């Protein structure tokens, strides 16, 4: 099921650069034994949310050996017995032995091949261990949020450790971090606020219970069996005749919120795509260096 | 009695599915039967208890 | 639709109507049903 | 089995049917430490007059 | 066939000559980032450097056999403690077990839970050891007995789990089911009461693909006494103000005070009702965390037979991701 | 050691109950049936009673279909020692290849045998289902032809 | 492994109809090698919410061959992720190449191969793409929340769905979450100078109805606003929850569609290759 | 490590799991366990 990519001959020098990316991943469109390089290309300055949503409607595939004529890829989704394969780690920090990798767009400052001879760009997504990625996304979003309200712009604690070494989390203005991430932070903060508002509208007296004996008791009763303190959700007031300009049906809003939250949760990765099973090598692979992996 | 059941046998059918290093064979044979007597051709008696 | 040349002679001289539900399908009559005496078949007349 | 009449809908077109059925009935109970509704799927041969 | 992992390491916690093959091993995170993330993770009121100290009191070493970890918890049958103590060759071992216990009890106190510190590898089969330096080798996918051990008495192996910790579920929950192919889950049990807390380990098998409600009912007492004593040491304010009651009567009011966007700094808009959602000291999710589990693979059979043990049957290694159990 | 005592079905006495027959294409066979022909006698009455014509009737019976099964699992070490995949050039490998092959034979001799005891059991299982209890049957054949 | 489903004797009026069900999925309860047909069977349609709750407690199985005696199957996911098989679509929307599929109980009923001879009926679940299965679950659970082409709920299990939902929502409220809750007007004002910023906010947003009706004061500084920071923790918790909110109400996507040669979009009622996940 | 040649044959045909009381150790594997094959041995290598 190995696909090859026609390569419109570029030049000397640049082809060496293309040879250097012998380990990254590329997102094909359909499983055909042929494809043109013009197809697997994305404007390397792009919106992170839309790219992360598009990563689902494609197939991952790693670039094996390349030649001036063509380059060979191997998809990861379909496969037989999950054969081994090599992978070039390209995240900001290393990844250990025996964990799961995830594919996220270049959330921080971006790197992108600029094949000036062929006049097209390429984006190669980062390769992160699972938990560290799920936390780095929250890190960047929370920094943007703290900036949003114009409060204290720095706290000296936007740092992430990984195997001892301290990482700095580069400043959030380098390529377009003030523009290619706005979409993500907006679409997340908004949904969070909406969920909170809907809940509080369904249970108006939640935040007026005992500071330590009422709220905990309500939560423990709700987690346990059917008491539910009656209709813990008080009957909301009756709506308007749906042409009055101020109609508000709470339940349809809850419906829309459920749908949007599910969709946003699915377009975030965090479902492992591979697992490092390195063997006969240094147990900890630094960034930029290849690492044996078996697809999940 | 002398002939109460018409009884047919097929052919032994194996499914040699490998499973975890060692083979795990699975034998199977289909067989069919039918009565051929008008009126009853059997009766039990329930002797003891 | 009866067979023509049978296989074995059933020998038990038993009543058969009383043992109705002993088997699936059965029809009885008296004589000259004029259905038995009619041949019908379904032919396919050509393959291409 | 005393108050359910649905067997009538399973209309009787022969007494020999009733005779041959008692002796071929399926056990409706289990083999546990109590008497429970038996899962009909398995099926067990029991007679009752 | 199956594929393996080799990780050279120190003979600290998993000691591959002391045990015979066929027992699950775990990978331990680098402790530096745990100690760091504590600084921001321990809740209000509690200590914020006690994990630092607890770690410093135990002085790379990377793997830990489950046979070793189960001993350093609340639940354990003292026979296995005696085995680990008198059967491990290593110096100073009982002291180290004590320190490790203190480490894990500090981990739960600082709200950096050990399930975020122990990824699980397969069952070890081979090892070559220098003086206090080993290189264990464990399966990672496929079934265990596709491997080939260099014992030459039993080339293949099985999977051994201390029967003291193996908690069956179906026969426990009385599903009335019939044993076929069952999953296998390694579960952790937290309990949170300041300076009086512990951790319970188990290995659970069942046909249930989704634990969830099953553990929520299994560990009912733990969740109950954890939700109420968990918010302790957090200064909650006095009785909540009546302004905290989020007004709902005002949504579909045709006549009510209103304010279009673009005039919200300090205009003549002071007529809007005030509402101060005030949440300071109530039970957060990390406060109600009581258990965590992770899928291990599929199993045919479990038989008990000897120190008590529990031999698996046709274990197929398929490791999954971690899972929270708080609700 | 123990020796397994084989049993052959046709040597039992139960074989007088069924007409066994080979049919190597039973797996390709959908619903199959058999037909019965029978015509009753009649007597010619007189007086007020009206004469009767003979009666004929046809009928069909459908087959019942079942199956058997038995597992025969064998190990991986013996599998690799039989073929030669895990053999050795020694005087100690063959000493265990013999063991593995003789154990495999002792195993297949027990599995393949079970399809004789199997049919011996299935015959009873099917006979016992047809049989109506004698008590419910002796008086029934004394009112025949009168259940009108 | 190949699950073997045995069949009783069948009338030719329904055996030939069962032959046509060669690419649909059934739900066993235990994974023994053998199992009778009577076992794997669900009652006639009712309480789509209850049924959708039942699919979680059992692992699926797709069938491949139907012989006059024997009917095979394949346990969908227990140890494999690349066993490329084929299953036919039976949902209204045509599923295209690339996306995953999720099993959903059928609507309106009427999909029951009612077998009279065996005296039982089957209800094979329909197959929908993820994007629409999420929305359907949303609609049904919201309708269940309303009661304190469409069947009515039962008030005995709808409470369980409500309980799951309200728990997953309650645990979003954190002392950090209020900090985010404080900038609703600062968000609305941002959703005015630009176009995309306004685009991300919905129309019946259920928050714009609030930011223009209630003023909230500056948030109270939490305990130790120097050592730790709360917004980060609340956001991480929300990611962890929302990544697993869709499945907890519906069902995880079970397989993704891959086709090597055929036309991309496959219409309803037509078989299409697949790989499971 | 079972025996290589049996001395004399047994005669009884009786199930045995129910009479596990009479014996001292009793082990029943399902079918062709892969453990009874591997055979190691100790050795003494030369005497001086």
């Amino acid at each position: 099921m190995e696909v090859d990519i026609a390569l419109p001959t570029l030049s000397p020098g640049d082809l060496s650069a293309l040879q250097r990316c012998e380990g990254r991943v590329v997102f094909l469109e359909t499983l055909r034994r042929h494809a043109t390089l013009r197809e697997v290309a994305l404007p390397c300055g792009g919106d992170v949310l839309a790219a992360m949503a598009a990563y689902r409607r494609r197939f991952a595939a790693v670039i094996t050996r390349v030649t001036p004529h063509r380059m060979l890829a191997t998809p990861l989704g379909v496969g037989g017995r999950g054969q081994s394969l090599v992978l070039q780690n390209t995240g900001p920090f290393d990844l250990t032995n025996g964990d799961h990798v995830c594919l996220v767009p270049p959330l921080l400052g971006d790197e992108c091949l600029r094949l000036t001879s062929a006049n097209l760009e390429l984006r190669f997504p980062m390769t992160l261990p699972l938990a560290q990625a799920r936390e780095l996304t929250a890190r960047v979003v929370a920094r943007a949020a703290e900036t949003l309200r114009g409060g204290a712009p720095a706290r000296g604690a936007d740092v992430v450790f990984s195997n001892g070494r301290r990482y700095q989390l580069p400043p959030p203005h380098r390529d377009n971090a003030e523009a290619a991430t706005r979409s993500l932070v907006l679409n997340m903060i908004f949904l969070l606020n909406e969920g909170a508002v809907i809940l509080l509208s369904l249970i108006p007296n939640l935040l007026t219970l005992g500071a330590q004996d009422g709220y905990a008791n309500a939560v423990i009763q709700l987690g346990s069996a059917t008491r539910e303190l009656g209709q813990l959700v008080r009957q909301p007031p009756p709506p308007l005749p749906q042409d009055h300009a101020r109609r508000f049906c709470v339940f349809e809003a809850l419906e829309a919120w459920i749908a949007s939250a599910s969709r946003l949760g699915d377009t975030l990765g965090t479902r492992p795509v591979a697992r490092v099973c390195i063997f006969d090598g240094p147990p900890t692979v630094p960034p930029g260096e290849k690492a044996a992996v078996v697809e999940v | 009695e002398k002939a109460s059941e018409s009884y047919f046998m097929g052919q032994m059918q194996v499914a040699r599915t490998e499973s975890g290093g060692g083979l795990h064979l699975q034998l199977t044979q289909p067989r069919a039967n039918v009565d051929l007597g008008v009126g009853f051709t059997a009766a039990y008696a329930a002797a003891a208890l | 639709r009866p067979a023509i040349l049978p296989s074995g002679q059933i020998l038990s001289n038993i009543e058969v109507h009383s043992h109705r539900a002993l088997f699936d399908i059965f029809k009885r009559f008296r004589s000259d049903d004029n259905n038995l005496y009619g041949a019908e078949f379904d032919a396919l007349l050509g393959t291409y | 089995k005393f108050f359910t009449p649905a067997e009538a809908v399973a209309k009787s077109r022969g007494l020999a049917r009733l005779i041959a059925d008692t002796g071929a009935a399926a056990s409706p109970t289990s083999n546990g430490e109590y008497q429970f509704k038996r899962p009909v799927g398995a099926g067990e041969l029991v007679e009752d007059p | 066939r199956a594929r393996l992992i080799r990780q050279v390491t120190l003979a600290d916690f998993c000691e591959p000559q002391a045990e015979r093959p066929g027992l699950v091993v775990l990978a331990l995170r680098h402790p530096a980032d745990l100690a760091g993330a504590a600084y921001a993770a321990t809740p209000p009121g509690k200590n914020h450097r006690d994990l630092e100290e607890a770690w410093l009191a135990l002085d790379r070493a990377s793997v830990v056999s489950l046979n070793f970890l189960v001993a350093a918890a609340e639940n354990a049958d003292d026979a296995l403690r005696a085995h680990v103590t008198t059967n491990y060759r290593d110096r100073r071992t009982a002291a180290r077990l004590e320190r490790f216990a203190t480490v894990l009890r500090a981990m739960i106190r600082s709200h950096v839970f050990p399930h975020r510190a122990l990824h699980v590898l397969g069952g070890l089969l081979g090892h070559v050891t220098q003086d206090r330096l080993a290189s264990v080798t464990c399966v990672a996918r496929g079934d265990q007995e596709a491997a080939r051990t260099n014992d030459m008495a039993a080339r293949r192996s099985q999977v051994h789990v201390p029967a003291c910790a193996l908690m069956d579920v179906d026969r426990e929950l009385r599903l009335g089911g019939d044993d076929g192919l069952r999953f296998a889950y390694l579960v952790f049990v937290y309990t949170q009461r300041h300076r009086r807390e512990a951790l319970r380990v188990h290995v659970a098998v069942s046909r249930l693909p989704e634990l969830g409600d099953a553990l929520s009912f299994l560990l009912a007492g733990t969740r109950v006494d954890n939700a109420i004593h968990g918010t302790d040491e957090a200064d909650a304010p006095a009785a909540p103000a009546a302004a905290a009651a989020f007004p709902a009567y005002l949504f579909n009011d045709p006549r009510s005070a209103r304010c279009p966007t673009g005039r919200l700094n300090t205009p003549a808009a002071e007529a809007l009702p005030v509402w101060a959602p005030d949440m300071r000291g109530r039970a957060t999710r990390n406060s109600c965390m009581y258990a965590a589990y992770v899928r291990l693979g599929t199993v045919e059979r479990v038989v008990r037979r000897a120190l008590p043990l529990a031999h698996m049957e046709r274990f197929t290694w398929d490791v999954g991701a971690w899972e929270e159990c708080f609700f | 050691c123990s020796t397994l005592s084989l049993v052959r079905f046709l040597e039992l006495g139960l074989s007088v109950a069924c007409v066994c027959t080979k049919f190597p294409e039973l797996s390709y066979v959908a619903e199959g049936t058999i037909q019965f022909e029978v015509q009753q006698p009649m007597i010619a009455r007189d007086g007020p009673h009206p004469a009767d014509q003979p009666v004929h009737n046809y009928m069909i019976k459908r087959l019942d279909r079942r199956s058997l099964n038995a597992a025969f699992s064998i190990a991986v070490e013996a599998l690799g020692l039989i073929s030669g995949e895990n053999l050795d050039g020694t005087h100690i490998s063959s000493a265990m290849r013999l063991r593995a092959i003789q154990q495999l034979a002792r195993n297949v001799q027990a599995v393949l045998d079970s399809f004789e005891r199997g049919t011996a059991d299935q015959m009873l299982r099917v006979l016992m289902e047809k049989a109506p209890p004698l008590s419910l049957l002796a008086p029934f054949t004394l009112y025949e032809g009168r259940l009108a």
